[PDB]
């Protein structure tokens, strides 16, 4: 006696899936960041 | 009951005649400027006999609805070649330029082939 | 016309399961770009009832806050055992609707996890052969099925 | 078998050849007529006759499935042999 | 797959991400080319008995549309009832 | 020393080849110089790997 | 149920309309994209090299039709004319006659390779399973003419494929 | 249930019969006919005079808002005296419903522009006009849209025949792209299929 | 009882006093049914659904609760529609579509199949 066999999902079905949108957060804020410009003027001028 | 139908545009032949007229105007003073546009090989004057050809066909109606068809579709043909919606390949298909002559004599069709 | 062969629904399932990155990095070019913003913000703004009387449908509607999809209204097929949201637009201008083009990528994603753990078993053609074509196997012994393949395909 | 006709033009297995005359063998000029070495009247007819003990016999092709639609030859004739309709192989009823 | 450990930082580093967990080239988590023989299932109708034809024959069930009306107090009626508001997802309501 | 791992292999390359001229020789007509296992052989002199 | 992609309101607080401000000037979110495609930069490329290497397929793949024979050597095609009844392009053409042995045979059967959709109806309808199509894609010719196939090339292509073929049939009959 | 026969939803037929009535109580000056089909779709047949008023109806009215024209196309009868049935498709967002309006016209007698009420049947008008030659009145932009410019006929049609009566061809003669009658390399073939047993007894005819 | 900020439909603006406008149109709309015979079924009808959308209305002062009992979505979709059946009211006096049927159809106008 032979079962039957079809393509089928695995017992417990499979793994779960991401799907929502995932960009992250980088860098620092716009504070910091106008302190490092800025500072790197007045060294370039001294 | 049977014979009252709705017009297009004209209510009788008289009228009729007056919009085949203002049409015929219409391709009459174009074909100066459609032989130049589409630096065709024809003269105006073979350009202008070819619109009178075309009229000629359809000169045995009576019906003043099918007369207002023909219109419609002449003054469809005419804007496509005033805006140069047609190419100079469309243009000449009037002419039938690269088809051989065919008989138009019994003797002539019974040589070559069975159509009458 | 055929069953899935195996092995398929394994390899749709690892396809799947990177897609939502690619996705991503896409995103990561267009949608804060503000050179792609220039060129897609309030550019071709429809309103909601222009759109509905010159016969716009799907994005084109879902893009200026009507809330249609025939998904959900006027489901077909298996579409209403199947969990998903519908994108709506505020502006109704071409970003809008490339975010809801992009965000409707992730809600295929979506419906195809549900596809790959629901699939149920049986046939994959209805049982009816003044319909569909019998078997091969059963067309070379039955008489019944050699009349029906014979009339089905001339 | 290939048989070449008298102004060296090779027959087909459905009899075509270009008469002498006939201009459209100037197709071939610089090429060649494609044609079918294995004619497939003379590879069946090497087939054995195959010797069976009833009166009724089934043939799907062999294969199984991946034969032709089964179908069952009837050998009450010891005139002739019984021949398969699909496949052309040949059945007869042994000494009786 | 074959990327060195400094070259895998500097991709990484570079998209924000993890690059390395979920490539986009395929190795070896695919299907096998060659794959065992299927048995695949048959339908409802095969059976030997209790299943004549005009019991399950939907093409003969079809019927020439009803005429409600022809040329040849009472409430007002819409064609269906009015579609119900939609609700906000909780999975994400906004983007 | 990943990095000399790396220059390793594209010298073992050379190597796997049969030399300089065989090397050379699938840089030009195949231009790919990967080395992998052979498989075999078919009766018109293909190689497959 | 629904969501909306673009219905935020961005805060007013000093903080964040700074943050705002460095974005603009300095041109952060660009130079986050320079990011991305620099990480392409130094990924492997998927390229594959033909034509020593070749794009996967499947035993269903639909190529060149062709004319099988059975393991006697005999013709399969029986001139029942089904697939050229269900051909959607009308790309086959049949004759056939008794043969001198008696059996029904073709005396011509003619594909059009420029007619044809390479659908796979002729291969469905076939009920002997003598037309095919096979694995070949690879049969670009240099002049119009070579590509209407009669029934001698059609047999050659059988007889050239066959190893390919049946294994294919082999391997994909039990989903037919 | 039967697995293989689709199943009757008698809830939306009682529903789109009771709104075919109200539809024909209102407009009795142009309603001819009201059928409603065994899976679940509205015609109204309507005289042509009323294209403007029942449509204009079926948009603005507090119980129908169809306010949205899936698609306006046409079907040619050669064996009625007015040979071309023009079809109107139509969906209500409110209520979540369609309905199909249809009139009728021939050759010579024009039907009323819809672009009043449906911007969107500009260009479904034109490709009628096109494919089968029904003038629409007061268009604002009405010429061929689908074939080639200069073509002559009306291709969907059914006596005009599948193939034309021209074909295309580069002449090196006079250096354009020319224009010639038809002569085919192959013929189409025509199959005769129909059985000639008797399919569906429902719809048996008078004889 | 707070003013929403936006319908969320591209082009149709929030409208600050939901109630006054409706009471107008409603009124308006019966007004103009007045001129339309009284057998007429089109009049019987609209001033059927125009009354129960009328006291609904009169009877519930929060804009979302009037909402729920509507149906009609944003309240600013129901005012839309008012402007439109009020349009509608005043094309049907000059159509009449009241009359008996024009004309016929020819014997086998719509039968299928032929
Ligand atoms: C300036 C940038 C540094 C240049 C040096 C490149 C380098 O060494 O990369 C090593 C290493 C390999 O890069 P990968 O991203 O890991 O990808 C290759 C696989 O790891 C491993 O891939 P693989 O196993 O296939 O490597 C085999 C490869 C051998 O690998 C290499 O050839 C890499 C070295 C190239 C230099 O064999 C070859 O194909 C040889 C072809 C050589 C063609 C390029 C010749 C460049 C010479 C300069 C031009 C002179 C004219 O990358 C680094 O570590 C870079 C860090 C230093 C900067
Ligand atoms: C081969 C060698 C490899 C190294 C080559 C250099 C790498 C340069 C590209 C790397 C990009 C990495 C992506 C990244 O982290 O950026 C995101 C980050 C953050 O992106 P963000 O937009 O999300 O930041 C959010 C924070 N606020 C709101 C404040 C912006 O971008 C930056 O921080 C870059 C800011 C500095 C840019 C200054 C450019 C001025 C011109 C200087 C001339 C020199
Ligand atoms: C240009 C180089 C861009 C760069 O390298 O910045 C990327 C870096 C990302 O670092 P990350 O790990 O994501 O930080 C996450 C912390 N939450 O982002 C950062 O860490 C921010 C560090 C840099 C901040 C910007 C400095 C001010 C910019 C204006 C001055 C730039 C010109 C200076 C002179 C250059 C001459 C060399
Ligand atoms: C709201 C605030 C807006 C910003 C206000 C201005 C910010 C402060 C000034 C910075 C901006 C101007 C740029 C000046 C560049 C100077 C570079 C530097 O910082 O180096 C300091 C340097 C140290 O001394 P040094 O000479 O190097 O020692 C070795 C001697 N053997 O010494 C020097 O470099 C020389 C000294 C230069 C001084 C010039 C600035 C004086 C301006 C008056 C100070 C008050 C600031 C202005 C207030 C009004 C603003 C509206
Ligand atoms: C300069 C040109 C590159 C020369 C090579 C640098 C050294 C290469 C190396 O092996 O280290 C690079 C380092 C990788 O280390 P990391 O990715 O952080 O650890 C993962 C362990 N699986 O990458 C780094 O993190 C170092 C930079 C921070
Ligand atoms: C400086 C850092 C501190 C600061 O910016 O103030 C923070 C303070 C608190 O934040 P918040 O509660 O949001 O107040 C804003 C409400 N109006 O927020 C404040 O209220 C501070 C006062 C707000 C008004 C300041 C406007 C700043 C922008 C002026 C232009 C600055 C130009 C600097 C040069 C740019 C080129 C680098
Ligand atoms: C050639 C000379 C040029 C530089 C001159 C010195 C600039 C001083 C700036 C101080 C502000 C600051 O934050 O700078 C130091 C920063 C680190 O930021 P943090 O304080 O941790 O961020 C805190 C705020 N968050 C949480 C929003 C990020 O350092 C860096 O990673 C950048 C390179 C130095
Ligand atoms: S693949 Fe389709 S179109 Fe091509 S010959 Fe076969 S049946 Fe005809
Ligand atoms: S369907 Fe098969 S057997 Fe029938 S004519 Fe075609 S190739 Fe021959
Ligand atoms: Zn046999």
């Amino acid at each position: 006696a032979s079962k039957v066999k079809q393509d089928m999902p695995p017992v417990g079905g499979y793994g779960p899936i991401d799907y929502k949108r995932n960009l992250p957060r980088r860098g620092l804020s716009g504070y910091s960041m106008f302190a490092v410009g800025i500072g790197a003027l007045l060294f370039g001028y001294w | 009951a049977s014979t009252s139908v709705k017009p297009i545009f004209s209510r009788d032949m008289n009228e009729a005649k007056r919009r085949v007229r203002e049409l015929y105007r219409a391709w009459y003073r174009e074909v100066p400027n459609t032989v130049h546009l589409f630096q065709l090989d024809i003269s105006v004057k073979q350009g202008r006999d070819k619109v009178r050809e075309m009229f000629k066909k359809n000169a045995h109606i009576t019906d003043p609805r099918v007369v207002d068809l023909l219109v419609i579709k002449g003054k469809m043909e005419l804007e496509e070649t005033i805006k140069v919606w047609k190419q100079r390949t469309h243009v000449m298909r009037f002419f039938h330029e690269t088809e051989a002559p065919r008989p138009k004599d019994f003797l002539s069709k019974f040589y070559v082939g069975h159509d009458p | 016309h055929q069953d899935l062969p195996l092995g398929l629904m394994d390899d749709i399932y690892e396809f799947s399961k990177n897609f939502s990155l690619r996705i991503d990095e896409l995103e990561e070019m267009l949608t804060n770009n503000r050179i792609w913003r220039n060129r897609t913000v309030d550019i071709g703004i429809v309103t909601a009832e222009d759109a509905l009387n010159y016969g716009f449908s799907g994005v084109m509607l879902r893009g200026s806050g009507i809330q249609w999809d025939l998904r959900k209204t006027q489901p077909y097929d298996v579409y209403d055992q199947v969990e998903f949201d519908v994108p709506i637009g505020s502006r109704g201008d071409c970003y809008d609707r490339y975010l809801c083009r992009v965000e409707e990528m992730r809600q295929s994603i979506r419906i195809i996890s549900q596809c790959l753990n629901k699939m149920p078993p049986g046939e994959i053609k209805v049982d009816d052969a003044k319909v569909s074509p019998p078997k091969r196997a059963e067309m070379k012994t039955s008489m019944e099925s050699l009349i029906h393949h014979f009339k089905l395909y001339t | 078998g290939v048989r070449t006709s008298p102004t060296g033009e090779k027959v087909t297995h459905t009899g075509q050849v270009y008469d002498d005359g006939d201009y459209r063998k100037v197709r071939f000029v610089g090429r060649q007529k494609e044609v079918n070495e294995n004619f497939a009247i003379d590879l069946i007819a090497e087939q054995p006759v195959s010797q069976v003990g009833s009166r009724v016999i089934s043939c799907d092709g062999g294969g199984g499935a991946l034969g032709h639609p089964r179908v069952y030859i009837n050998l009450d004739k010891e005139t002739k042999t019984g021949t398969c309709g699909y496949c052309g192989l040949q059945f007869r009823q042994q000494h009786h | 797959a074959s990327a060195t450990r400094f070259i895998q930082w500097l991709r990484n580093w570079a998209s924000g991400r993890d690059l390395q967990a979920k490539l986009q080239l395929r190795y070896q988590e695919i299907s096998k080319r060659t794959q065992p023989p299927p048995k695949l299932p048959v339908g409802p109708s095969h059976k030997l008995s209790n299943n004549y034809y005009c019991t399950r024959d939907g093409r003969r069930e079809a019927m020439p549309p009803s005429i409600v009306m022809s040329s040849q107090e009472k409430k007002a009626v819409s064609p269906a009832p009015p579609i119900k508001r939609w609700e906000l997802s909780q999975d994400e309501p906004y983007l | 020393m990943e990095l000399l791992q790396v220059l390793k292999r594209g010298l073992q390359q050379v190597s796997g080849h049969g030399g300089l001229r065989g090397y050379l020789r699938v840089l030009f007509r195949a231009n790919d110089v990967r080395v992998g296992t052979l498989v075999g052989e078919d009766k018109y002199g293909n190689k497959y790997y | 149920t629904y969501k909306y992609v673009n219905l935020r309101e961005p805060s007013m607080d000093m903080k964040s309309v700074t943050d705002r401000a460095a974005q603009t000037l300095l041109w952060t979110e660009l130079i986050r994209g320079l990011g991305m495609t620099l990480s392409y930069l130094f990924r492997e490329p998927a390229t594959i090299n033909y034509p020593f290497e070749k794009g996967p397929l499947s035993p269903r793949f639909r190529g060149e039709h062709a004319l099988r024979r059975y393991p006697s050597g005999e013709e399969r095609c029986i001139a029942c004319k089904l697939c050229e009844a269900v051909c959607p392009a009308q790309a086959i053409t049949i004759e056939a006659e008794p043969r001198a042995d008696g059996s029904r045979r073709t005396t011509r059967y003619d594909i059009d390779m420029t007619k044809c959709i390479y659908c796979g109806f002729c291969q469905e309808a076939c009920p002997v399973d003598a037309i095919v199509e096979g694995p070949n894609f690879e049969f670009s010719t240099e002049t119009h003419e070579e590509l209407l196939y009669n029934k001698e090339k059609l047999l050659n292509n059988g007889d050239k494929w066959e190893a390919e073929i049946a294994a294919n049939i082999q391997a994909d009959y039990l989903y037919r | 249930t039967r697995p293989t026969v689709r199943p009757r939803n008698d809830v939306a037929h009682k529903q789109l019969s009771a709104f075919g009535e109200y539809v024909a109580e209102i407009l009795p000056k142009y309603v001819q006919q009201v059928q409603v089909s065994c899976f679940n779709e509205l015609e109204i047949c309507i005289h042509p005079d009323g294209v403007i008023p029942v449509l204009t109806f079926l948009r603005d009215h507090s119980n129908a808002q169809f306010k949205s024209l899936a698609d306006l196309t046409a079907v040619d009868i050669p064996t009625r005296q007015n040979r071309f049935e023009i079809v109107y498709n139509l969906l209500s967002l409110r209520f979540n419903s369609r309905i199909r309006v249809k009139t009728y016209t021939d050759e010579l007698t024009p039907i009323e522009s819809s672009v009043p009420v449906y911007k969107a049947a500009n260009w479904y008008e034109r490709e009628i006009w096109d494919m089968f030659g029904v003038f629409f009145a007061n268009h604002p932009d009405l010429r061929r849209i689908l074939t080639d410019y200069g073509f002559e006929g009306h291709p969907f049609r059914k006596d005009f025949p599948l193939s034309g009566y021209v074909e295309l061809r580069y002449d090196d003669e006079v250096k354009r792209v020319v224009a010639e009658p038809v002569e085919l390399a192959q013929e189409f073939r025509k199959f005769d299929l129909n059985s000639p047993w008797e399919a569906f007894p429902a719809y048996r005819q008078p004889p | 009882g707070l003013l929403k900020k936006t319908t969320g439909l591209v082009g149709l603006a929030v409208c600050e006093t939901p109630h006054e406008r409706l009471k107008i149109l409603y009124t308006k709309i019966l007004d103009v049914l007045g001129h339309i015979p009284k057998n007429a079924a089109y009049r019987k009808y609209t001033e059927q659904i125009t009354n129960e959308k009328l006291s609904m209305v009169k009877a519930e002062p929060d804009v979302k609760k009037l909402e729920e009992r509507l149906q009609g979505g944003q309240i600013e979709e129901v005012i839309l529609q008012a402007e439109n059946e009020l349009s509608l009211a005043r094309k049907m006096i000059q159509w009449k579509p009241w009359e008996p049927l024009v004309e016929e159809p020819p014997a086998s106008q719509w039968k299928w199949p032929i």
